[PDB]
């Protein structure tokens, strides 16, 4: 390799004292110097065009001192000067001038700091820098890579290049100087021996900045066609020849308004075509769904996908809309375990009640939240859960075989299929659940959760109806036994007033009041503050009776005469058939389908490229997760848990940031659904806070969720899109490139198949919905295409929302 | 090709040749008043 | 059903067939009162042309408030009952894609820009291009119309004017270049004319060329400055320099290009016009029919003049419409 | 003079790569931090 | 307009050719002239609101 370095004519701050200052160095990469007086980072050489072009001109007839026979700085400069004015490049009365410029004190990087800074400067013929009068152009190196020495070889020869500006002359001149015996100078403080001078000197001119002809000149001299030429040169020609090479294999890139890196890589025949055309002459030589049919192949891929981004997954959590999100989530996946416990603890001999789903929905929470790949999703109870547990515990109670034990043998058969569907990639098979189920499966859902938020509010209705007349002396305990005055309408006022207060701080969010800072801040936190205002609006009407949140006393079991916090796989009263320890597998399957098919189509809805999700889902290692959690569960009369649709949405959205309509970024984290989890598990601690909170409030939460739920939602767009004449639809690719009709009849389509799954949801076969739903796989593969075009099902049903 | 053009395009024709007989290189830069769709 | 691909405005032969060709083959300029041709392509083909043809129609607008009640907005449908002394459309030609459809304008019509819109039923406002609206010497219902297709020819289609000057006896003949098809010259008429807020009677040429006379006065009152600098080119330089302040300006001893410039722009927007040059110009009386001079006992004048002077001669604007405002028998120059 | 001086500002915008012996692409997407800079004001 | 960003005021005459500042202290004093009225309205000399 080789040692290069550039030093400026540049006068000092403190005293005013020109002087000489190293200002780059080069051993093949460059490194600059900036202002502070360190060295910037080290890069590959770019060099300007004007740089080039005033370099040739001024090689072509410069001055060219081979084989020299001298040792000092001094001297050299002499017989520089010499044949400068020997070939008449600078007039003799300019020899004192240069003489005295170039034997200046070359100061270094280790002295800046003592100094004030060095400035550009110009030697005028009284010898005074003076200011050039030329507009100054700060260095682009400076800007770029200074804006924050063992490499070199023990036989290399250091090259010196030293360019300054002088008013007193009549055009740039250049002066080469190569010495018979590499000897150190003054002017370089490093311990290598100095081969090669430039001197670049000369007079404000357009377009010659002497900074870039010096980076020039080292650059040149760094190449090493240019070197091995220069080492044998005999004359000012054959530099001229390899100089002409240099510029022969240069690549100029013109200037574009579409700096792209594929359009720069498409170059790379080019680059690669230059280098062998360089040293041809030289004597020297050039120094997430695919099925890997490896066993649990996705299962370690989607661990080297995720597992890597461990440190962004706590650090990106650091904003209060994490926390806000924390309060959304926490109600919206306590108040679903509270309501869906008591019910399988009304259904299930207490059994199963409060205390088992707070304490699964805990600790499967922060596990899931520490281990999965897709943190965001939030693992909870499910309708379905509720009815095929109802099933299986009417068909033991049929048989009496016993029920803890047979959910304690579902799980241990459901751990063997998810480490079988693992073990062979069987969730690839989620590469065929097109944007048509997933939008189907989410639209049937959210209006489920809205039916069921406004049934609450009927059921209501129903206990406490209106009136003329009631009884004063109702008992209070448990619950009233009777219908109570004022107590419904107060229940829709606050269920009204929540999800007004949560809709218009969502309004307030995207508005145009207020601090941008505050807004925003404030329209994170609209859910925690309408569940604040509803809580002290209801805390202040003492009088009027509203039900509260209500939590187990401790975490005991709900029932301790039936199990214990395990149980015995084998039995608890009676000997538990060893068929049913066979049997389970059915019903194991049949719950495996409802978590497998619940956990990836969410996983599906949520990492929606449409989202801007930049880290990846791993689709096997949390189906595995949820359903080991499940089993592990099981073996302690403790419920099995999916990722549901609706909160794990709701998650998503609340970590979403709106840019100037735009989705721009999610907090991908794991601390809100850890925090979510700690705080569902400790609900039990807090009490006092849960039980003067209304459940009204909740009831708008959920449909403030059920409504916002919608928003990504195309097959919403397109129910919209049937009651607006088919003038105002939107340019999108399913309407510009679509018959309106045809539209209308997929959509219609679409329609059919979503009152089929709720009329299925109706029905006492509830549990063939997940069958019913991969009926529709079939369809916008099968059939479909026999009825519509190639053109119109990818416009419709798009992966990322693309005109084909 | 043509799907690549934006609608309002217009041309600009570089003509490149060799001819011995004329002393220097010479460049020749037009602007037309208006497009035209020379035939 | 019916999505518009693409309207070509046909700009060469349009303009050919309207007497605008020296203007551009590529903007649309038409004669008010003359059909022009318009070609509109559909997306997809059309299967029932006559349901098509009931759910279309077309809309002119010209100004920055377009009204009906100004006659700077109309709105006709595109069909064999449209009146073709109005506004109107008809399909003459067509096939599965495309419709060859003839616009007639009325020959009282307002001049100036003008955007042609399609609004089919049940979708929103389409722009299908520009035009550009001008006065016809060449239809016998506007009242710029001229009787010979050599005096059209000569007084709105020459830009190679000669402007006579000199003395009686001695009259030189000096070639001047109008140039009101030039590129720019349409429009720096239309933005001054822009500058008379009485859009609804710029359908009228005299209303016109009153406003674009006072406004060039006005201009060469502020830009002519006290006395190379006799060098000229034309109109349209000055027409430049008049309105932008660019370029070289016009000193007092060439003031009499100011008749040149307004025969430029009036010939721009359509009007017949010629300049005039009498000699022994009689300027300054205010209708007093005595001029009186003085002499010094050497037969020279002392002086700089008299208020009221005998011009060696004096240009001036002529134009070509009707008078209807006027009593009978006043049509012509 | 004005077509002269539009393109001295496109050659002040030009970036050269001499041959240099690092990977072509490594040294190709060097270019891609400067050229983004050298064109910083060129398009404002 | 009193309380929302600066960078949204609409195009508008009276926000375009008068500082926002001045603008909001004649929004104030129209304020106080409301505030006055008020006052007056809930006083028993509520009919000299006219005068
Ligand atoms: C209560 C908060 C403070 C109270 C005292 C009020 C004093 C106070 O804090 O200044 C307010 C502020 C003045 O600062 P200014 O308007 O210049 O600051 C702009 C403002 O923050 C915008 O919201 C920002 O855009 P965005 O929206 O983030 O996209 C914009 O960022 P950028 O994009 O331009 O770089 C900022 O430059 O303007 C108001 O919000 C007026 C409503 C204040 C009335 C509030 C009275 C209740
Ligand atoms: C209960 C009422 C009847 C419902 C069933 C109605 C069933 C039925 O008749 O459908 C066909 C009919 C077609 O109407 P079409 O789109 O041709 O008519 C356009 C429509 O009326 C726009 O609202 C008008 O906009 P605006 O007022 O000028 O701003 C537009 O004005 P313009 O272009 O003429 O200037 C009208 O041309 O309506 C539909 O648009 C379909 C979806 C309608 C909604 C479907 C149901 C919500
Ligand atoms: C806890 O479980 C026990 C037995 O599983 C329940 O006791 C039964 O209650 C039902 C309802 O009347 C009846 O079958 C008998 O009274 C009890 N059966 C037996 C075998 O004891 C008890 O009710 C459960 N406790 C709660 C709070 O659910
Ligand atoms: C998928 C997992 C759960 C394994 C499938 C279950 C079957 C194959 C195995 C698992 C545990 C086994 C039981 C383990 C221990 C006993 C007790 C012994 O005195 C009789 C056999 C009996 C009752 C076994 C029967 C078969 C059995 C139930």
């Amino acid at each position: 390799k080789v040692y290069v370095e550039l030093q400026e004519l540049v006068m000092d701050e403190k005293n005013q004292e020109l002087r000489w200052m190293e200002a780059a160095r080069w051993v093949q990469l460059e490194e600059n110097l900036g202002e502070n007086g360190a060295w910037g980072r080290p890069h590959l050489s770019h060099l300007t065009f004007w740089s080039l072009l005033e370099l040739r001109r001024v090689f072509t007839k410069g001055t060219v001192l081979l084989d020299l026979q001298e040792t000092s700085l001094a001297g050299v400069a002499n017989q520089l000067l010499d044949r400068f004015i020997f070939e008449d490049q600078i007039r003799p009365q300019d020899r004192e001038e240069l003489l005295r410029a170039l034997l200046l004190k070359h100061s270094h990087a280790g002295e800046l700091e003592a100094l004030g800074g060095v400035k550009p400067a110009v030697l005028t013929r009284s010898g005074d820098p003076s200011q050039p009068l030329l507009p100054q152009h700060s260095s682009l190196e400076t800007q770029l890579f200074c804006e924050q020495l063992e490499k070199i070889p023990p036989d290399s020869e250091a090259t010196l290049v030293l360019v300054g500006r002088a008013d007193f002359l009549e055009q740039p001149v250049l002066g080469f100087v190569r010495l018979q015996e590499a000897a150190e100078l003054e002017a370089v403080e490093l311990p290598v021996p100095i081969r090669f001078l430039f001197v670049l000197l000369g007079p404000e001119a357009p377009h010659i900045d002497y900074t870039q002809l010096g980076r020039a000149a080292a650059t040149l001299m760094s190449e090493r066609v240019f070197r091995i030429d220069a080492y044998m040169a005999q004359s000012r020609g054959e530099l001229l020849h390899s100089l002409e090479g240099f510029l022969d294999c240069s690549l100029v890139l013109p200037p574009t308004d579409a700096p792209s890196e594929q359009a720069l890589l498409s170059l790379v025949p080019v680059q690669r075509e230059l280098l062998r055309r360089r040293y041809q002459s030289s004597p020297a030589k050039p120094d997430p769904l695919q099925q890997t049919g490896q066993l649990f192949g996705g299962l370690v891929r989607d661990i080297r996908r995720r597992y890597p981004y461990y440190l962004s997954d706590i650090t990106d959590a650091f904003s209060p809309q994490v926390l806000a999100a924390v309060i959304f989530i926490y109600f919206a996946a306590l108040s679903p375990a509270i309501t869906f416990g008591g019910l399988l603890g009304e259904k299930t001999r207490n059994q199963m009640g409060v205390s088992e789903l707070l304490i699964s929905t805990a600790v499967q929470g922060i596990l899931f939240a520490l281990l999965g790949a897709q943190p965001l999703l939030v693992v909870g109870f499910s309708g379905p859960l509720l009815v095929f547990e109802e099933a299986f515990f009417s068909f033991c109670e049929t048989n009496g075989l016993e029920y803890i034990v047979g959910r304690v043998w579902i799980g241990f058969w459901l751990i063997l299929l998810v480490v079988l569907v693992v073990a062979f990639e069987g969730s690839f098979l989620v590469r065929f659940i097109s944007r048509y189920t997933q939008e189907i499966f989410s639209f049937l859902i959210s209006l489920i959760f809205i039916y069921e938020t406004f049934s609450k509010l009927i059921k209501i209705f129903q206990d406490h109806p209106l009136q003329k007349t009631y009884n004063y002396n109702v008992l209070m305990v448990p619950k009233p036994q009777g219908p109570l005055p004022n107590t419904a309408l107060l229940s829709l006022v606050l269920m009204a007033g929540t999800f007004f207060f949560a809709m218009m701080l969502r309004k307030f969010k995207n508005s145009s009041y207020f601090p941008g800072k505050l807004r925003r801040v404030i329209g994170d936190f609209g859910v925690p503050i309408s569940i604040l205002i509803m809580v002290l609006v209801d805390f202040f009407i003492q009088d009027t009776y509203t039900q509260k949140l209500s939590v187990p006393d401790g975490f005991k079991v709900s029932n301790s005469s039936a199990r214990g916090w395990v149980i015995h796989p084998l039995g608890l009263r009676s000997e538990f058939p060893i068929w049913m320890m066979f049997a389970s597998a059915l019903p194991a399957l049949l719950v495996f389908i409802l978590i497998f098919l619940e956990s990836q189509i969410t996983t599906l809805i949520v990492s929606k490229p449409e989202r801007k999700m930049v880290k990846g889902s791993g689709f096997h290692l949390d189906l595995l997760l949820v359903v080991g959690m499940g089993g592990v569960a099981a073996l302690f009369g403790m419920p099995w848990l999916s990722a549901t649709t609706v909160r794990s949405v709701t998650h998503a959205n609340a970590l979403t940031v709106m840019g100037k309509a735009q989705i721009q970024e999610v907090k991908e984290q794991r601390i809100s659904g850890l925090l979510v989890a700690v705080l569902v598990g400790l609900s039990i601690l807090m009490e006092p806070i849960l039980s003067r909170i209304p459940l009204a409030v909740l009831f708008g939460i959920f449909l403030y969720m059920g409504v916002t739920s919608l928003s990504g939602i195309q097959l919403f767009d397109r129910i919209l899109l049937l009651f607006k004449p088919p003038k105002y639809h939107p340019d999108v690719p399913y309407v510009k490139r679509v018959k309106t009709w045809r539209m209308h009849l997929f959509t219609g389509i679409q329609i059919i198949c979503l009152a089929v799954l709720w009329v299925v949801k109706s029905t006492p076969a509830s549990l063939a919905l997940p069958f019913v739903l991969i009926l529709t796989v079939p369809l916008r593969r099968v059939l479909l295409p026999l009825i519509f075009r190639n053109v119109e099902l990818q416009c419709l049903d798009a992966d990322d929302a693309k005109a084909t | 090709i043509l799907e690549k053009i934006p609608p309002d395009s217009e041309a600009t024709l570089v003509l490149v040749g060799r001819a011995d007989f004329l002393e220097q290189p010479v460049l020749g830069f037009v602007r037309l008043q208006e497009a035209a769709e020379l035939e | 059903a019916l999505g518009i691909k693409s309207c070509d405005f046909q700009a060469a032969r349009n303009n050919e067939e309207h007497h605008t060709k020296a203007l551009s083959s590529r903007r649309l300029f038409v004669r008010r009162g003359q059909p022009f041709t318009i070609i509109l392509y559909f997306r997809a083909p059309v299967r029932a042309f006559l349901p098509a043809l009931k759910k279309v129609a077309l809309t002119a607008q010209t100004g920055e408030q377009p009204s009906k009640i100004n006659r700077t907005q109309a709105t006709f449908p595109i069909s064999s009952l449209g009146d073709r002394k109005w506004w109107s459309a008809v399909v003459e030609e067509r096939d599965a894609q495309s419709w060859t459809i003839s616009v007639t304008t009325p020959a009282d019509a307002v001049i100036g820009h003008y955007s042609l819109l399609l609004q089919v039923s049940g979708r929103k406002q389409l722009l299908l291009g520009q035009f550009t609206l001008l006065f016809n010497p060449w239809n016998r219902e506007d009242a710029v119309f001229l009787k010979n297709e050599a005096q059209r020819m000569e007084y709105l289609l020459n830009q190679n004017g000669l402007i006579y000057l000199g003395t009686a006896d001695c009259i030189q003949a000096e070639s001047w270049d109008f140039g009101q098809f030039e590129g720019d010259v349409i429009d720096l008429s239309l933005r001054l004319l822009s500058k008379d807020k009485q859009v609804e009677k710029w359908s009228q040429p005299v209303h016109v060329a009153r406003v674009l006379g006072a406004l060039l006065h006005f201009l060469k009152e502020q830009r002519v400055l006290p006395t190379l600098l006799n060098k000229r080119r034309g109109s349209v330089p000055i027409l430049r320099q008049w309105l932008t302040g660019r370029g070289r300006p016009v000193y007092d001893g060439q003031a009499w290009v100011l008749a040149a410039v307004a025969c430029t722009v009036l010939r721009c927007l359509g009007i017949p016009a010629r300049v005039v040059t009498t000699f022994a110009s009689a300027q300054g009386t205010g209708g007093r029919l005595l001029i009186d001079e003085y002499y010094n006992e050497e037969g020279l004048q002392n002086g700089e003049g008299q208020r009221g002077r005998i011009w060696i001669f004096q240009t001036s604007t002529e134009c070509w419409m009707t008078r209807p405002a006027l009593p009978q028998g006043y049509d012509g120059w």
